[PDB]
């Protein structure tokens, strides 16, 4: 009795596909189908980029054709929807929060366009980043064989549950070392459901700045950890500042987990939906600490003014205009009283943005500034 | 290189 | 190809398993001699099956491997897990001319046809059915109404 | 003066010397290539000839540069018996695909074709590819495009 | 310095 | 492309 | 191309 | 010198 992949490969196979998409060119990769009835396959930004047409064949060889969902090139993850589909196999998706160092991985794309090719390995190790520093990467590291095509490819456990999604390799030659990279399936998880809810990548911030955690600087600082978040200051406004924050803090955690870098804690919330709630884990004086926090963006207001109506139906009036913004660009002091625009009366923000949604040329605005009655011009 | 989040 | 010792004495013949019984996801061990270093094991998978188009012209059915496999590995053992063959290594895919995990070996049952016409004949007579023909994809299954998107069409 | 051109079938020979245009004189052949290159084809115009000192007059129309489907003419063959094809021209995209004359289709896509009507209603399905089954001969053989 | 794939 | 061994 | 069985 | 009609 011999053991072999088969039993999980012949099931998972169809799950993952092979694009083709098309200074015109024709690229090719991979990606996996994440709801088998919308059709929707997951692949790598830089796969579909620039793309007109989208091709996708299957397992079996069908072709469909594919349209743009939702796209995120700081962290490299595209989603596209297959039109048409007919029956169509889903993939399992595991939490990769559990995935150890060691773990056995199966590797699953098109290299080269020969088709779907599996090849194996393990988890050589978790958290890597610092091939591109602008990215959002938290990369997995495993020893499989990846090549040009494997890009958007799938990487299961052995029990065929999704962990990472193939995207990158280190090669000095282009061709594979026993190096490559997969985003943990967890963040794909977070990405794809923003794609499919908003169509792009509501990306929330906490208003900090910091810097790594190394053994040299947790002399200095009388650290115990050698690794983790440093918080270099806290912006004001932020819900870090807002939940007690300081500078010179030190996070070791998230939400239970500890920390390998601050590059890779990093990536995890540049994918987590604006307004998740999370629990850190924070070092300040060598005493443990623990936060909840709420992520944050980074009357009706249009275009860059806040404004609110005065009086009774007497006008919206510009509550505040930051210098420097869209409506501070065409004066609009602090304080105007709008009472028409366009030779229409405007009683509230309602009869403004029901002229706004007219989505005029031109806009005339009939403000009064002081005790006087001037005009100012938009778009 | 101060990191922003 | 198909070689004779002369004065065989004291040798060791390998036990040949039925190929078209493989299947994606069995484990593989490639045997062969890198770079004339010696005989060298490396252990990999079945990748795929079927694999042709390095050369259209030959007669291609390649299993893909991601055992490694190095120039001197030709002519190499591809074996299971028991040790009967099931392949024959023969060319990688290298861009650089060092292994990246992508060998291609010809079925033991190909080779099994292959070398017993050379064992009574010394060569291969090459029979046809008379049928030309082109692969299916799925737009040709539409136009056709067949449901099987891959195969073996029939020109004439 | 090419084969099969209007202004062979009109009468005119090599070494003539056109010197007008409907009665105006013309300044150029590159002012005459920008006029009828502007006129609509099957324009009827008039031209003025000179061969040997003699002044010749001939009438013109303009020319092109049973169905014909992408470099390939036909026409139909008895009653609902097919389409005959009755000759191929070799290096255009018809016979590209390997086509002779004298091939007759019986049907294509799973759909029967008895004439050229029911061709031009399987054109207007759009089918990414199109599976012909044709008879050359005593052969029943299939021939395929895009 | 660095690629992808 | 393909190479051989 | 044609190929021949 | 060679230009069509």
């Amino acid at each position: 009795q011999m053991p072999s992949l088969a039993p999980m490969l012949e099931k998972v196979m169809p799950s993952v596909v092979s694009i083709n998409v098309e200074q015109k060119f024709m690229a090719l990769g991979s990606g996996v189908i994440i709801d088998a009835d919308k059709g929707y396959v997951v692949t790598n930004n830089h796969v579909v980029d620039n793309a007109t047409v989208i091709k996708v064949q299957l397992s079996d060889g069908r072709k469909f054709d594919a349209k743009m969902v939702g796209k995120d090139p700081r962290s490299d993850i595209a989603l596209i929807q297959i039109q048409n589909p007919k029956n169509l196999t889903a993939i399992k998706m595991a939490d990769s929060d559990a995935l150890r160092v060691g773990d056995y991985t199966v590797a699953i794309g098109n290299p080269f366009g020969l088709g779907e090719t599996v090849t194996s390995g393990i988890v050589s190790a978790l958290g890597r980043s610092g091939l591109n520093a602008e990215n959002y990467e938290n990369f997995i590291q495993t020893d499989a064989a990846i090549n040009r095509g494997n890009a958007g490819g799938a990487l299961v456990n052995l029990n065929g549950e999704l962990i990472g999604i193939n995207t990158a390799i280190l090669a000095p030659d282009g061709g594979n070392i026993g190096i490559g990279f997969a985003i943990p399936s967890n963040m794909v998880k977070n990405l794809t459901s923003q794609m499919v809810e908003y169509g792009q990548v509501k990306r929330g911030e906490l208003g900090i700045m910091g810097t790594e955690l190394n053994s040299e600087l947790a002399k200095a600082m009388k650290v115990d950890a050698q690794r983790g978040a440093f918080v270099s200051q806290v912006l004001p406004n932020s819900s870090a500042a807002k939940a007690g924050i300081k500078a010179g803090d030190v996070i070791t955690s998230l939400n239970g987990k500890p920390i390998s870098s601050f590059a890779a804690l990093r990536a995890q919330v540049g994918t987590m939906p604006v307004g998740s709630k999370l629990t850190l884990g924070l070092l300040r004086d060598g005493k443990q600490v623990n936060v909840n926090l709420e992520l944050q963006q980074s009357f009706n207001g249009i275009e860059g003014a806040e404004m609110s109506n005065k009086g009774k139906d007497q006008g919206v009036v510009v509550n505040n205009v930051k210098t420097g913004t869209p409506a501070a660009q065409i004066g609009l002091k602090k304080g105007d009283v709008i009472i028409g625009a366009n030779q229409q009366a405007v009683k509230n923000i309602a009869e403004l943005r029901k002229v706004l949604d007219s989505k005029p040329s031109v806009l005339a605005l009939n403000i009064q500034r002081g005790d006087s009655t001037i005009y100012l011009l938009m778009q | 290189c101060y990191r922003k989040l």
